[PDB]
DNA sequence: TTTTTTT
């Protein structure tokens, strides 16, 4: 009698406000429009409702305080209101002992991802004899929560003896999945290992976490199993009820900004909030975020577009610290320092008897950015397949369970030190930072960084650095990924006639200074000038992009 | 007899094509929900790992030995269990019963063989891993 | 199927 009080209050309250109404109005009739579609020319939306906190606390405080005091009582019942009107419209930290037992937001990164297997629910079974079908359900503590007595063996010869014939295709299914989210790891405590718990999903919303990003998470702490009762620390834990958490005028602001001439400059200035000078190395990381256009060949095989800058200097030109500039201010990106050994270009499957994979640095990083930190100081195992993922954007991964061939087009950025000392212009323009040959082809700009003494210069340095101590970033990602989406450009007959003359002076006077001269050089004079039209957001490429690319490619080595 | 038992022939469905369709399916694995258990399907892929075809068992022989009848057990599952020593007609209200076995020669088998099919690795998210799928091959 | 060695 309790439930179907809770039942026509909760009906009468969402009865109360139509607001919810029209949301579900628009819901039935996108359905259906869509199925109208669908069944016209040719001859997706689940039930689950986003209900605010808004209105339930200005109705009743014994309501409010029930579901987030004891959801176990009032969430079945609401929703069971909800399809009543369906049917008449038609921290881990501090996470255990106490803040237990209720709905719970947590927060933290996707990561490693379960493996997708299909549950049973409702079964149909039809007797051959009197002709009719029959009907036989199965819970489990996922999918009641509410403690009530399992019924778990396929049923056939139930009552007289008519063979009990199970049907399919009207029997339903529901998908299950669980995964791990830790806290966030700048969160923690003083120095420690961060620890974690787990939150199971259902059936819209499988496959929604791959392992490696920032989800919100929101639900109810729930804990299963005998704990230990059962025939020695149990009340194993696990979270349930599930939602997934990863303007025109701002858009006016974009495109009204977008109509200027010297941007670029001024982005250019604007990525440095900390460094002094390296002005066209700001236009360079400008450059790798664009991100180059993608031109697939007729039957044969894509081009690589995005650009990848390893650097090399002094030991005190920001080498480290213009990587976490880039860190924060691109999107979906992984620092990697020293070491990487088994994992960075592969996945490795270590894990029922079977064999997953887990996405490695190289390949986690797809569509993003790869910090590399002191690149001549990675052991000479990996650099064997930093060839492969720096220029066939493939990984191909053959051990005894299964040998595959995946896809990753990552932007990577590396930053090494010389040999020894700071002789870098001293002794020879070639192999001051002894690297295999080929690598010196695959990387796009090497930056030679000295460390000049003069005065004007420290000066500068000096009430750069001291005022420190005592237009902007957000506009400016929003303007990369609208940039994506409408600016891709297209090459034009202006974008030959630089180029060509460009590609001549590489072979009849670079050589004569430094080396190397591929055409992956003239890729890059193509790569440029696309990356410059896609931050003035051009359609056509113009010369003038050409002809920053000659400063560009004379700053970067001459 | 049961009919089952002797049959000597299969029977194959058939698709429509999607040109009658247009008058009067390009599935993916990530699109198989395993919500559509019991429909028909039309998939695509890369055959990967094949197994070998080996004899798929269906209908048991049981040789009375003593009466002379002959009792028949059909397996529809993977595993089955044992049964007595005799099911004769005869040997029943009798305080000899007989001992039965199996028989090769009177059993009914068919062709069994499954394989693994990966995804098309262009239709894949730009950060998942590709996945795979069992599919069971009978007969001809 | 991966971590500390030494010729
Ligand atoms: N132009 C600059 N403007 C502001 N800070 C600067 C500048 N150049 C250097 N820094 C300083 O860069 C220091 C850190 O330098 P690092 O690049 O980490 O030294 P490092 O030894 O090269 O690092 P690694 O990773 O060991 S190579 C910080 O204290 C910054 O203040």
């Amino acid at each position: 009698a309790v439930f179907g009080d809770r039942v026509r209050r909760f009906q009468e309250f969402l009865d109360t406000f139509t607001s919810y109404r029209d949301s579900v109005r628009s819901i039935q009739v996108y359905n259906s429009n869509n199925a109208a579609n669908y069944n016209d020319d040719q001859d997706i939306l689940p039930h689950r409702i986003i209900i605010s906190l808004d209105d339930l606390r200005e109705f009743d405080r014994s309501f409010w305080s029930g579901i987030l005091v004891e959801p176990a009582y009032f969430i079945p019942p609401a929703e069971k209101a909800l399809t009543d009107l369906a049917d008449s419209m038609d921290s881990p930290r501090t996470l255990t002992a106490q803040h237990l037992n209720k709905l719970v937001s947590v927060e933290g990164i996707v990561t490693k991802t379960s493996l997708v297997r299909p549950k049973l629910i409702r079964s149909v079974h039809y007797a051959a004899k009197t002709g009719r079908f029959h009907y036989r359900d199965y819970t489990d503590a996922t999918t009641t929560l509410t403690t009530r007595i399992p019924t778990p063996i396929y049923p056939t010869e139930d009552t007289e003896g008519n063979k009990l014939t199970t049907e399919y295709g009207y029997s339903t299914f529901i998908d299950h999945q669980r995964i791990t989210v830790q806290e966030m790891p700048e969160m923690a405590p003083a120095g420690q290992l961060p620890r974690s718990i787990d939150v199971i999903l259902d059936d819209d919303l499988v496959d929604k976490t791959k392992p490696g990003d920032r989800v919100n998470v929101v639900g109810v702490f729930k804990s299963l199993g005998a704990g230990g009762m059962n025939q020695l620390i149990g009340f194993k834990t696990l979270i349930l009820g599930n939602t997934v958490y990863p303007t025109d005028f701002d858009i006016r602001n974009i495109n009204k900004l977008s109509k200027k001439k010297d941007i670029f400059d001024i982005l250019s200035q604007s990525l440095a909030p900390s460094i002094y000078g390296h002005d066209h190395i700001k236009k360079a990381i400008l450059l790798m975020l664009m991100g180059g256009v993608e031109k697939n060949l007729e039957n044969g095989s894509h081009l690589r577009g995005d650009i990848n800058i390893l650097m090399v200097g002094d030991p005190s030109t920001a080498k480290s610290q213009l990587l976490r500039f880039v860190l924060n201010t691109a999107s979906l990106a992984i620092a990697t320092t020293g070491r990487g050994s088994s994992g960075v270009g592969l996945t490795a499957a270590v894990t029922t008897g079977e064999r997953r994979l887990e996405a490695g640095a190289m390949v986690l990083a797809d569509r993003g950015v790869v910090c590399i930190d002191e690149f001549d100081k990675m052991t000479d195992v990996d650099r064997v397949a930093i060839h492969e993922v720096m220029e066939q954007q493939t990984v191909t991964i053959a051990k005894a369970g299964i040998h595959t061939t995946l896809n990753a087009r990552c932007s990577v950025i590396a930053a090494a030190n010389p040999v020894f000392g700071q002789y870098d212009v001293n002794r020879d323009p070639h192999q001051n930072i002894a690297l295999p040959d080929s690598l010196l082809s695959r990387f796009d700009l090497l930056f030679v960084v000295t460390d000049d003494i003069n005065e004007i210069r420290d000066r500068s340095i000096s009430e750069h650095v001291l005022r420190t101590h005592r237009v902007t970033i957000p506009f400016l990602r929003k303007y990369v990924q609208y940039a994506k989406e409408r600016v891709i450009p297209q090459l034009t007959q202006e974008a030959i006639n630089v180029i060509v003359k460009n590609y001549t002076d590489l072979r009849n006077d670079d050589n004569t200074k430094k080396s190397p001269i591929t055409a992956r050089t003239l890729e890059t004079l193509i790569r440029l000038a696309t990356a410059h039209a896609k931050v003035r957001l051009s359609k056509t490429v113009n010369k003038v992009d050409a002809k920053v690319a000659a400063n560009l490619l004379r700053f970067a080595l001459l | 007899f049961p009919p089952n038992l002797t049959r000597r022939y299969f029977l194959y469905f058939k698709p429509l094509s999607q040109n009658c369709a247009r008058r009067y399916k390009p599935l993916s694995v990530r699109q198989i929900k395993g919500d559509f258990l019991g429909q028909l399907i039309t998939v695509r892929g890369i055959i990967t790992r094949v197994s070998d075809v080996k004899p798929a068992v269906e209908v048991i022989a049981y040789t009375c030995d003593q009466c002379g009848y002959e009792v028949f057990q059909e397996v529809n599952s993977r595993t089955f269990t044992p049964l007595s020593e005799c099911t004769s007609e005869e040997c029943s209200q009798n305080q000899t019963k007989g001992q039965l076995f199996m028989s090769t020669r009177a059993s009914k088998f068919s062709a069994f063989q499954e394989c693994k099919i990966q995804e098309l690795s262009q239709q894949v998210p730009v950060g998942h891993i590709p996945r795979s799928l069992n599919i069971h091959v009978n007969g001809t």
